[PDB]
């Protein structure tokens, strides 16, 4: 492919991860802990979520 | 109502080419049967059968943007369909990085920048919908780990 400068991770070269809390049938309480190895999805989600805190 | 045509590009192994396009110029309703086209649905996989011969087709994405422009005069043309994918017979595999003519080659690396990119928020609506459906989220920007 043509050379091209590479981006880090970010300026800041920091991945994001989210703990996910749900209930399973019958009764039960897994966590889910999933690492965005992304910084394009990534950075969208962190906007997003910055977008939720501030509809308040 | 009327709905706009859908024109694509057809590009076949060159003896086979040779073969339909001497069936084309000479005009009789045999090419018909000789020559057919089956799309899967995949939607980017195909079969076309020239004289009955099975060849493997992929249904590719053009870097370029192509319109058929018809004339009755050769002074003005008039816009008749916007091509962008073409056939060729013999995600990022059906992405086609050349262009058509001969200066244009190598096109999406060297004569475009990768402007296209930035999938991403289809991923990003998935992780929204699953905080939804979740109870209690927690999230850190990370370092090495």
């Amino acid at each position: 492919t043509a050379s091209v400068t590479s981006l880090n991770s970010s300026a800041t070269g920091r991945c994001l991860k989210i703990y996910r809390t749900f209930r399973d049938e019958e009764g039960k309480e897994y966590v889910r802990c999933e690492t965005v190895r992304k910084p394009a999805v990534i950075d969208a989600y962190v906007r997003i979520r910055t977008t939720k805190d501030e509809e308040f | 109502p009327h709905e706009l045509e859908s024109q694509f590009i057809l590009r076949l192994p060159p003896e086979y080419a040779s073969t339909v396009r001497r069936a084309v110029q000479s005009g009789h309703v045999n090419l018909k049967d000789r020559l057919t086209i089956e799309l899967h649905p995949d939607g980017r996989h195909g079969i076309v059968r020239v004289d009955r011969v099975p060849l493997a087709s992929k249904l590719v994405d053009l870097p370029c943007v192509m319109e058929s422009l018809k004339t009755i005069d050769k002074k003005t043309f008039y816009k008749t369909a916007d091509i962008c994918q073409m056939l060729v017979s013999t995600e990022k595999k059906f992405i086609w990085n050349h262009g058509i003519t001969l200066p244009l080659k190598n096109v999406r690396k060297r004569r475009f920048r990768k402007t296209a990119k930035k999938d991403v928020e289809k991923e990003v609506k998935r992780l929204l919908s699953t905080d939804a459906e979740a109870v209690s989220t927690r999230w850190e920007i990370i370092a090495e780990d």
